[PDB]
């Protein structure tokens, strides 16, 4: 429960990476063990030539306190980085502990690779199933899937001259156009509001090219998400794995979630404007 | 609340199609007669009853005898205070009245009163401060000022009584700005805590239960009556029937989910006065080890059907819990 | 809003009880119910011995039921994980990856939903191909 | 196109300059105009009286004696248009007239030391610190002084506190203990005050005949007589209170550090803190503070005052004295010269001590201007103030209106350590005082509601942080043109009647009249005021006042459309409102942003960039134009010429546009035909249906520009040099490049197109557009290392700074709003033949939801659209004050006029009226709306009285069943940042310490996933998904290569293996002395790695 | 292959610490300027962790090495836990 | 929607289940391709251009409509899983 032999993490966990002009940024790990590698060489050559006790007692609270920085900082003194930095150097614990550490991190992943945002816009024409999607970000998001269906066609050669073509909008051709509409005949993106207070914040739909710069909703899940047409913001994800477009379009579509899970209650009452139509046509 | 019965209803008896055609087929309707049908808000829509006027008079009256009352001395400032609150505060309702038999009589078709009275925008207090008057008006302290606001936007605020609303503008803003991240965290605690809760089980062997209520046990000091619909609603949908029950010639078996239907049929016999309480079972009782059984979860889903084995009903719980919170 | 979720959350308030009467471990000692609920069966019925583990109930906050867990991984990631971490490092604490968040960290597929055992394999095959290994199997069978 | 005024009220003073804090207080900060040997000395003059003097009796070499005799500063060492062009401050350096004196002989006097240099103001009232200018907010707080406040816990009885400044001085606190006890704690150790009012020299008999006389409390403090015979030795026993463990024989060391200079505040005689003291208690308050050192002993006019009015308080009542925490009459604002100058003494003292220290260490004498001060710490603090600290915020300049609300706006946080974000909910609400002073609705929606405010705009700060507001004296039943500036206390003392009570001229007309008496709405008889407001435009902001129908309105919805108001972007050919309250002219003029004509005088040249006017002195002075000079937040300012070749002008007549103003009228927005009715359903909640009308001419139009930069700089490696040449590959699209390395000006530029070329070690590290949008290339700026009066960043030998200029055009994505706070989003852009369009051929422009009206409160902008509708066909334009606007009858008369000539018009043409409005018209009789019996004539005039017209489809051509109201409103494009930019990508650059994906410049980035959002899509069942949406999409950096290369290979993705981010987690705690490994259904280890774990 | 259930975290011998690691590290010399490769048998050394070159470098993410201190030394969370592991 | 949705419902106990196995039918009509179909002869995917969902423009739909046929069989155990799932993913 006392340790005899340290450790060493492997060099990935911990690298020191060039940033420009030759520095390299470390992790903080890297200059504890080589503190620590210093100290216990130091105390080994100090045994094997002479043992002036008075030191040698000196050079073990040393290397004891080396080890206690290692494995944790700060709680004993405060050890920092090369003087005129004082910004105290992070070890074992704080990697692993902490508002950002090992734990904390993987449990929110707040960044993702197939996401975009914009403003919404009321999507009156479409069905219940389905959300406007503006056609650059639609282009965009889907850009692995069009480089592929296109190479199924003969527009390009091959990825490479697909992804030459494509990286300009002035070689923009009809036949794209054609090949994105066949890329998402099936599939569907899960559009998010910010604020996710509820099972429903997170909604998929199928995507239908328009032309603009904001997603056009469907005016019945104005409530579902707690979102306002006042210009605030919504985003998307799309998922790839097949599987997960089973997951999304059999039970994240919005078409099949029309009752709460807080009540029996529906969401996908009529709103406001065809309430008021209707409560015209049909009064006496 | 009729569009809402009615979609459920289709819910209920057609599934799930059917009812997004039907909502795709009404919300088109109602936008295009809603378009052609041109309902529009200008400054005389926001009619002022002319009855209210005298109530006014009789109100300021009754003030000057309380005021005198209370220059006699035989008020103190609490009870008058009090007199002063509850006399304003029934004389706006009166003239809720009389604005609302107005609309009736007069004016069917107005559009502050067809949404008001259809479910689209507004409630009567709004409607109250546009065409009636916005009376009482809430102190920093908490407390409500003694001098109300007799005008409306449909007439002129003095600048006096704008700068005391900005009181109860600044409150609430202020409310909602703190209220929103507080929700936030009790969702997390919430989450936190019930993350272990799902449902996967083979029917726990439960000889247990828990009796759900059907008249409060006190709405007066010493009394019985049925609890509120939605009460019972929120209480008995979707369970699961502990023990068979036979109420009205019905014979609710054991084990069987209890729908709308049987819930309406139950509130119904307790009208009657046949049973007061029914058996269920229920999660608090469930002997599942890590979660809760079918069985004892129930039936309430985004669909109506059982639920399935093998989903997180404890993250939709503390969703459920904590997403008002908000709007709290 | 249903009474589902709320009594959802009061069961989970109160699975913890606190022994009187010791057992085979120590008496003042408050944790999960059902664990005297499966140490009781043991002790007085499974196995013998009628020492009876007389417990109380304990009800106690969100946060403490929140903090108080079985496994480990959801407490370190939960509050702080150095004590946590040396509480479990003192006893081989084998952790069941039973409840969600740990297997968020795992990473792995989560136990809710698609990811239950109850339906997280599922041989599908469609029929002309059930024919071909249904033949197979009936001449598996010999003679 | 007249223009028409409503209110019957006589403003008797107009608006003071709307600017004039900032410059006021900068003004008498630095006395640069005045001689230095003038009587002024408050701000930078006292800050050097007060400390920089130092003396020195006896150390070492004695007699040393640093005194100051003036300063002086007067060139800028450039214009502040090289400035802004290359990064410096608007500044001017400091010179001080300092001199030396010792004990023997010597007087060596150094006339000019440069000792930092300070930021100078421009004319607007903002600085320039690096390149960019800033704005220094004004900051409210407690009032230095004396202040009563009940006790925390104990109901019967309270505390004192005397609070001086700064923080790092004096804080005195009495306190009352029933046992005969008067508690005083100075810093962190309770005292018993007895000792010290016997170092002031009290004795007993006195004390007793003056002050024990009518309280009976006194034996409170007569019971300690033990202790009270002491003179001296007292001085003694309350220094051994203190802990220093220094000798008792330093008579004058911590019992005189509160005596005239050091710590005691030297708040501004009269008021600072001797109002807050002379008129609170007492007569006056003679010298700055308590202190005595001409005799040894001690003397004070504080103690006995407060003392014994606090007993006075506590045991009878002199008044309702209790002082409210939050009342305006107890607070006080430092403005931007309170703050330069105490972050000025604070870097002086610092400078102080520094010079002790070098003359301690000094030898010899002749060495007074180098060897003694050194510029290091007062520049270093006065740079850091004007740089880094908190008030200090980036200049909002979308628009003349914002700079100037931003200029005039009050902050209740700060440094830190007065108020903060965290809990600010008792002080956020308003107060009876702020009528007049603060506006109640300035407040912006957010975290940082209540703590930022803004003044009112007849609000003026008069010396010392103290709001003044205008008063009408009144005397007897006349309303006299005298007007008095009034503070809060002294306010607090009269009844004041209010603007709108009916007046017969110089007569008040009612028998009834309201007033505050205080602060509470009453009604009393015109004999018993005594002072009336000035305008309803004081209880409201500058921002606020520009709102026309306010009386109609919500606070909130007020609140957000004032602050929208200030956001609104300036368009290409913007326009006044219809409807306008009076302040746009004085906004325009007060903001310096348009050219006002000094004198009577004839212009000589008007070009596109300057003009020439000769005065009539004879002399001719020539103003330039910013003709396209981009914002701080990317706008455009210009000023377009208003005056022709040889045309006459009238002092202070207008000469140049400012950037939203259309002829000296603030015009920032639209004049369009709403219809307030709701279409299919793109206006569904708060979304906008609007024409092409307004797109086919350009009327919705704004100019954006982008400030692109980029560094070449000496690396280890060797220097980057920006060449037209690149390395590798791109020759052809290097025409565009045609100087070298920068792009040639006016060529029109598309994401992924080279910009500047520049080359590293050869490789390509050029600055490309980024991916999104582009326009048209105006200005190129190269800074190298031949610096004429430039500095650059170490290590970097040049720089080039590259603007791009592009007309945004109104469009789906935009957000559009007016001044009543309905916030909207363009949803459909209609043709112009499908919109609804009245019975003549004219169609309306834009399309409003109504279900918006009743569910805020708004009923504003319904008056607004009727009045539009009236100047649409009468032509004219009006203006309303806020609260003394236009009557129903009036309106309705002008109504009536309008539709006269309407159908006039339509009659002269030979028609009558439409089978389809006839039908309309019998339909609307049937709701009530006309009266009956009456011919389609003045049935229509009635319905054109409530501001309804029948409209036509368009679509169907038949008339939209029931009539609609229509008019003209003015709605203004709000400001259109990234908020709106589609931060859409697949994949782009990765983080370095995690593999999670983020980008920036380069890319977009990804999207917040958090937690909220893991819970959502983990309440569904989906499993796979959040799997692969936080390990595949997000961490796992071969995983995420794998599924790249599979779905371009056109396969499943692969699944992951236990993920990397466990495998890190497991190699992790193999990193400490711990033991993780993975169990089988027995206990038999199931090895997570391939075969890896094994050694060789 | 087995799906993984249960997660066992436990203490470490030191016969358990040297079965784990492969070679020693002795050397204060991650990677010189110079010598962008690893320099000795410092913190990244090429032969004690793995090659740097295309196994992959997932055996410098997963092998490590260790440190044989002559001296003993005691794990900071046993001695300075607000329980002291030892201190108890 | 989707075709039958609630008849999909129908035939399975947990919808989960369902997601399952329509997916992994996904998953073998991509991995062998789409001619191991079971409703080749009349009742194909129709596409609007063209007969372009005769082969492969979405595999989801293509495994839900197989599922509404009696020609699909799912179990927990059907098969002795190590032959097929050995034989499945080396082809
Ligand atoms: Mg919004
Ligand atoms: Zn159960």
């Amino acid at each position: 429960m006392i340790l005899e032999a340290v450790p060493v993490l492997p060099p990935d966990l911990r690298p020191m990476v060039q940033v420009d002009g030759g520095r390299f940024a470390t992790s903080d790990l890297n200059d504890l063990y080589r503190r620590l590698i210093n100290r216990n060489n130091r105390l080994k050559k100090l045994l094997a030539q002479g043992a002036p006790e008075i030191i040698i007692r000196n050079e073990k609270r040393m290397l004891q306190e080396a080890v206690d920085a290692l494995l944790d900082n700060g709680r004993r003194g405060a050890p920092v980085t090369n003087p005129g930095s004082d910004r105290p150097l992070r070890s074992l614990t704080d990697i692993l502990s902490g508002k950002q550490g090992r734990f904390r991190q993987n449990l929110l992943g707040k960044r993702v690779d197939y996401s975009g945002r914009s403003v919404i816009v009321v999507g009156p024409q479409l069905k219940l199933h389905q959300c406007g999607l503006p056609k650059r970000m639609a282009l965009e998001l889907f850009k692995p899937f069009l480089l592929k269906k296109m190479e199924e066609k003969g527009i390009a050669p091959n990825v490479k001259a697909a992804r030459r073509m494509l990286e300009r909008q002035r070689d923009i051709k009809d036949e794209v156009w054609d090949a994105l509409e066949e890329v998402i005949h099936g599939k569907v993106v899960l559009l998010n509001r910010a604020p996710t207070l509820h099972r429903l914040g997170i909604q998929a739909f199928q995507p239908v090219l328009v032309e603009g710069q904001s997603i056009q909703l469907h005016p019945l899940v104005c409530e579902a998400f707690n979102a306002d047409f006042d210009g605030d913001q919504m985003a998307v994800h799309v998922p790839l794995s097949s599987f997960a477009q089973a997951e999304a379009r059999i039970q994240m579509l919005s078409a099949h979630n029309l009752l709460s899970p807080a009540s029996g209650e529906p969401l996908a009452k009529p709103s406001r404007d065809i309430i008021l139509g209707l409560y015209y046509i049909t009064q006496v | 609340n009729s569009l809402k019965d009615l979609v459920y209803q289709a819910f209920l008896r057609l599934g799930m199609e059917k009812t997004a055609r039907l909502l795709d087929a009404l919300k088109y309707y109602g936008f295009t007669f809603s378009t052609t049908s041109g309902i529009t808000i200008g400054i005389d829509d926001a009619v002022i009853p002319e009855e209210k006027k005298q109530y006014l008079e009789e109100a300021d009256r009754k003030l000057l005898q309380i005021e005198q009352a209370y220059e006699m001395g035989f008020l103190t400032d609490r009870e008058r205070y009090d007199q002063i609150l509850q006399l304003w505060t029934e004389t706006t309702e009166k003239v809720t009245q009389a604005v609302f038999k107005n609309f009736e009589e007069n004016y069917p078709f107005n559009p502050l009163y067809v949404m008001a009275q259809s479910g689209a925008r507004g409630n009567p207090q709004q409607i109250r401060q546009l065409c009636g008057l916005r009376g009482l008006m809430q102190k920093p302290s908490g407390e409500t000022f003694e001098v109300p606001v007799r005008s409306s936007f449909r007439e002129g605020l003095t600048v006096l009584e704008y700068f005391i609303s900005s009181h109860g503008a600044r409150k609430g803003g202020a409310d909602t700005a703190l209220r929103t991240a507080d929700s936030g965290y009790l969702t997390r605690k919430l989450v936190d805590v019930t993350h272990e809760i799902v449902v996967r089980e083979a029917d726990c062997g439960t000889t247990n239960y828990i009796s759900v209520p059907l008249f409060q046990p006190d709405e007066v000091t010493r009394s019985l009556r049925l609890r509120k619909r939605a009460d019972i609603e929120a209480g008995l949908y979707g369970r699961v029937l502990a023990r068979e029950v036979e109420v009205l010639g019905v014979r609710l078996e054991e084990g069987r989910y209890l729908s709308m239907d049987d819930v309406h049929l139950l509130i119904k016999a307790a009208e009657a006065g046949e049973i007061q309480e029914v058996p269920v079972r229920s999660p608090l009782t469930c002997q599942t080890r890590y979660g809760v059984c079918q069985k004892c979860y129930g039936y309430d889903l985004s669909m109506a059907r059982p639920v399935s084995i093998g989903e997180a009903v404890g993250i939709v719980a503390a969703q459920s819990i904590g997403e008002p919170g908000t709007q709290l | 809003l249903h009474d589902k979720h709320i009594e959802i959350v009061v069961r989970q308030m109160m699975k913890y009880v606190e022994v009187t009467d010791p057992g085979d471990s120590r008496l003042l000692e408050g944790q999960v119910l059902e664990k005297w609920d499966v140490e009781a069966l043991n002790e007085r019925l499974i196995a013998e011995g009628k020492t009876p583990v007389a417990w109380k109930p304990l009800l106690m906050g969100v946060t403490k039921s929140a903090l108080s867990t079985k496994s480990w991984l959801s407490a370190a990631s939960f509050q702080n994980t150095t004590h946590v971490l040396t509480e479990a490092a003192i006893a081989g604490k084998k952790d069941e990856l039973i409840g969600l968040k740990e297997n968020v960290i795992l990473g792995r597929l989560i136990p809710a939903g698609t990811g239950s055992d109850f339906v997280r394999f599922t041989q599908v095959v469609d029929q002309k191909t059930l024919k071909a290994i249904e033949e197979a199997r009936k001449e598996a069978v010999e003679a | 196109m007249e223009i028409k005024r409503f209110g019957r009220i006589r403003e008797v003073i107009p608006l003071p300059p709307l600017t004039e804090i900032q410059v006021e207080s900068y003004r008498r900060a630095l006395q640069a105009d005045v001689p230095p040997e003038k009587r002024e000395n408050v701000g930078i003059q006292a800050a050097f009286r007060e400390t920089f003097p130092i003396e020195e009796e006896d150390k070492g070499k004695g007699g040393l004696v640093l005194d100051f005799l003036e300063y002086r500063l007067g060139e800028p060492p450039f214009p502040q248009d090289e400035c802004r062009e290359k990064d410096l401050t608007y500044q001017a350096p400091l010179y001080a007239r300092l001199q030396l004196i010792h004990k023997d002989t010597g007087l060596i006097k150094e006339d000019e030391v440069f000792l930092g240099h300070i930021p100078l103001m421009t004319e607007d009232g903002s600085f320039i610190i690096n390149g960019a200018d800033r704005v220094i907010v004004s900051q409210i707080h407690r009032s230095p002084g004396v202040y009563f406040t009940p006790d925390p816990a104990r109901p019967g009885r309270y505390i004192a506190s005397i609070i001086p400044l700064p923080k790092r001085g004096p804080w005195i606190d009495l306190e009352v203990e029933p046992n005969g006890v008067v508690s005083m704690k100075v810093n962190k150790r309770k005292f018993p005050l007895v000792l010290l009012l016997r170092v002031l020299g009290y004795d007993q008999e006195t004390l007793a005949r003056e002050l024990g006389a009518y309280g009976e409390l006194v034996q409170g403090l007569m019971d300690e007589s033990v202790f009270a015979m002491r003179p001296e030795e007292a001085l003694i026993r309350l220094f051994t209170l203190l802990r220093p463990g220094d000798p008792p024989k330093r008579d004058k060391a911590v019992a005189y550090v509160y005596g005239l200079i050091a710590d005691p505040r030297r708040y501004d005689l009269g008021e600072a803190g001797r109002y807050k003291a002379e008129e609170k208690l007492g007569i006056r308050l003679s010298g700055r503070t308590l202190a005595r050192f001409e005799d040894g002993e001690f003397k004070d006019e504080v103690f006995l005052p407060t003392l014994r009015y606090l007993f006075a308080l506590t045991a009878g009542v002199p008044g309702h004295e209790v002082d409210d925490i939050d009342h305006l009459g107890n607070r006080r604002i430092r403005t931007v010269g309170e703050l330069m100058t105490d972050q000025f003494r604070v870097g002086l003292a610092r400078l102080a001590r520094g010079v002790r220290e070098r003359m301690l260490m000094g030898s010899e004498d002749s060495l007074t201007p180098a060897k003694l001060v050194n510029s290091r710490p007062l520049e270093a603090a006065i740079r850091e103030f004007f740089s880094r600290s908190q008030l200090s915020q980036f200049k909002d300049e979308t628009n003349p209106l914002s700079s100037l609300r931003h200029k005039r706006r009050i902050s209740a946080l700060g440094p830190g350590g007065l108020t903060r974000e965290r809990a600010g909910f008792d002080v956020r609400d308003v107060h009876r005082t702020h009528y007049g002073r603060i506006c109640p609705v300035e407040t912006p929606e957010g975290a940082n509601i209540g703590l930022i405010t803004s003044l009112a705009a007849y609000a003026r700060v008069d010396e010392l942080g103290f709001i003044r507001t205008p008063y009408r004296r009144v005397v007897g039943g006349v309303v006299t043109d005298e007007v008095v500036y009034m503070t809060a206390t002294e306010e607090d003392r009269y009844t004041i009647a209010q603007a709108n009570t009916p007046l017969e001229g110089n007569r008040i007309a009612a028998e009834r009249v309201v007033a505050r008496r205080k602060g509470e709405p009453v009604i009393v008889s015109p004999e018993e005021v005594e002072f009336m407001d000035v305008s309803p435009k004081q209880v409201f902001s500058v921002n606020t006042n520009l709102i026309p129908f306010l009386e109609h309105d919500d606070a909130n919805r007020a609140l957000m459309g004032s602050n929208m108001q200030t956001q609104a972007v300036p368009l290409i050919r913007a326009q006044a409102p219809v409807v306008m309250t009076g302040l746009e002219e004085r906004v325009v003029r007060d903001s310096l942003a348009a050219l006002y004509a000094e004198e009577d005088g004839e212009v000589a040249k008007v070009d596109g960039n300057r003009i020439v006017v000769r005065y009539e002195d004879g002399r001719l002075v020539e103003y330039p134009l910013r003709r396209f000079y981009r914002s701080n937040q990317g706008t455009a300012l210009d000023q377009r010429p208003r005056v022709v070749v040889g045309q006459r002008v009238r002092k202070g007549d207008l000469l140049a546009d400012g950037p939203a103003s259309e002829n000296g009228f603030l015009a920032l927005g639209q004049n369009v035909l709403v219809a307030i009715m709701p279409f299919d359903g793109y206006n569904f909640e708060d979304a906008i249906v609007i024409s092409e009308e307004l797109l086919k001419r350009d009327f919705y139009t704004s100019i954006h520009i982008e400030r692109y930069e980029i560094e070449a700089r000496d690396t280890k490696l060797g220097p980057e040099r920006i060449t037209r040449d690149i390395p590798h590959l791109s020759e052809a699209a290097l025409r565009d490049l045609d100087e070298e390395g920068v792009v040639r000006i006016g060529a029109e530029v598309k994401p992924g197109d080279i910009l500047v070329g520049r080359t590293s070690f050869v490789k390509d590290t050029s600055l490309r557009v980024p991916p999104g949008e582009g326009g048209i290339v105006v200005r190129t700026v190269r800074l190298r290392r031949g610096d004429p009066g430039v500095e650059l960043k170490p290590g970097v030998r040049e720089v080039v700074r590259v603007y791009v200029a592009q007309k945004r055009k109104l469009q789906v994505g935009d957000k559009l709003a007016n001044r009543h706070g309905n916030k909207g989003v363009v949803a459909k852009i209609l043709p112009v033949e499908d919109m609804p369009h009245l019975p003549d051929g004219t169609p309306v422009d834009v399309i409003l939801n109504p279900l918006g009206v009743p569910s805020r409160m708004n009923l504003g902008q319904i008056l607004e659209t009727h009045l539009g509708l009236a100047g649409y066909f009468l032509g004219q334009r009006y203006i309303s004050p806020i609260f003394d606007g236009a009557k129903e009858p009036e309106i309705k008369e002008l109504l009536a006029q309008a539709f006269e000539v309407y159908f006039g018009k339509r009659k002269g043409e030979g028609f009558g009226v439409d089978k389809r409005e006839v039908e309309v018209l019998r339909r609307a009789e049937k709701l009530g709306l006309v009266t009956p019996g009456k011919t389609p004539e003045e049935q229509l005039k009635e319905l054109f009285l409530q501001g309804k017209v029948v409209l036509y489809d368009g679509r169907t051509g038949e008339p939209i069943e029931g009539p609609i109201v229509v008019g003209q409103m003015f709605i203004m494009k709000l400001y259109h940042m990234v908020e709106d930019k589609m931060h859409a990508r697949s994949t782009g650059p990765y983080s370095l310490i995690t593999q999670q994906p983020l980008g920036g410049k380069a890319q977009f980035g990804g999207q917040r996933f958090g937690e909220m959002e893991v819970w959502a899509l983990e309440a569904y069942g989906a499993a796979h998904t959040l799997q692969e949406m936080l390990t595949l999409k997000s961490d796992d950096i071969e995983g995420r290569n794998a599924a790249y290369e599979a779905i371009i290979k056109g396969e499943d993705v692969p699944e992951p293996s236990v993920p990397e981010s466990f495998r890190v987690l497991v190699k992790e705690l193999q990193a400490l002395a711990l033991d993780v490994q993975t169990l089988d259904e027995k206990d038999n280890p199931v090895d997570i790695f391939e075969g890896l774990a094994s050694k060789r | 292959k087995k799906e993984v259930r249960k997660v066992r975290i436990a203490l470490a011998s030191p016969e358990k610490i040297r079965s784990w690691s492969y070679g020693e590290v002795e050397k204060p010399e991650t990677i010189n300027y110079r010598t962008l490769k690893p320099e000795r048998d410092g913190l990244f050394d090429e032969r004690i962790f793995g090659p740097i070159k295309d196994t992959k470098s997932i055996v410098r993410r997963y092998r490590m090495g260790h440190i044989e201190l002559a001296t003993p030394a005691a794990h900071i969370w046993f001695v300075k836990d607000v329980p002291s592991k030892i201190g108890t | 929607a989707e075709p039958g949705i609630d008849k999909l419902f129908g035939m399975v106990d947990s919808k989960y289940r369902l997601t399952v196995v329509v997916a992994k039918r996904a998953q073998q009509l991509l991995r062998h391709g789409f001619k191991n179909t079971v409703l080749e002869p009349e009742e194909r995917p129709k596409m609007q251009t063209l007969e372009g969902l005769f082969d492969d423009p979405n595999a989801v739909t293509w495994a839900m409509k197989e599922l509404l046929t009696g020609r699909l069989v799912f179990g927990e155990n059907l098969v002795p899983e190590d032959r097929l799932q050995k034989e499945m993913e080396r082809l």
